């Protein structure tokens, strides 16, 4: 009841990889190296979020 | 419609690019009648490649 949470806690922040977060998609430098400057800013500023 | 924060072109990859953190004003107004010319103005150049 320690252990096995801590893990499902850091289980949880490995969910925590793959989300959108209102972006276009969780991959960072694709999305870097698609879109103009301050689309990046807005996009890495949700991400970051 | 290229002299922006993020943008390409003819102005911006050639000559004359903004920095990112423009803390200035854009203002433009035609003055065709003072460059008006039958056979050409050839005086004002500009860069391509």
């Amino acid at each position: 009841d320690v252990v096995n949470q801590n893990a499902q806690a850091l289980n949880t922040l490995v969910k925590q990889l793959s989300s959108n977060f209102g972006a276009i998609s969780s991959v960072l430098n694709d999305i870097l190296s698609r879109l103009d400057p301050p689309e990046a800013e807005v996009q890495i500023d949700r991400l970051i979020t | 419609r290229q002299i922006a924060p993020g943008q390409t072109g003819k102005i911006a990859d050639y000559n004359y690019k903004l920095p990112d953190d423009f803390t200035g004003c854009v203002i433009a107004w035609n003055s065709n009648n003072l460059d008006s010319k039958v056979g050409g103005n050839y005086n004002y150049l500009y860069r391509l490649f």
